[PDB]
């Protein structure tokens, strides 16, 4: 695997048009604050094709 | 007034853009800035 690759799989809202967010800070899918640190529903917003 | 600032977040953790008049030229860059807490150049 070439894990070099990487796409987003998670954010808040939908990119308008050429909008280029680079941001890697972990995204909150649950209602209980995920306080920057990894988990279930605390994910890492990219992943990596392989 | 010499610049201008803008962004989101203006915290480093997503893009920024900083436009500035250095004397005669003008200069405009995008990055991951961390400004300091009260912008301003000293002169
Ligand atoms: C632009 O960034 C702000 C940051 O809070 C966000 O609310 C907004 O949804 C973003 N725009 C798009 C189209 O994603
Ligand atoms: C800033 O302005 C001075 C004016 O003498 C110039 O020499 C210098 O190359 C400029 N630098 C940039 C990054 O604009």
């Amino acid at each position: 695997g070439n894990y070099n690759y990487l796409y987003r799989l998670f954010r808040k809202s939908n990119l308008k048009p050429f909008e280029r967010d680079i941001s890697t800070e972990i995204y909150q899918a649950g209602s209980t604050p995920c306080n920057g640190v990894k988990g279930f529903n605390c994910y890492f917003p990219l992943q990596s094709y392989g | 007034i010499r610049g201008w600032i803008f962004g989101t977040t203006l915290d480093s953790k997503t893009q920024s853009l900083l436009i500035v008049n250095n004397a005669t030229n003008v200069v405009i860059k995008v990055c991951e800035f961390q400004f300091c807490n009260d912008p301003f150049l000293g002169v």
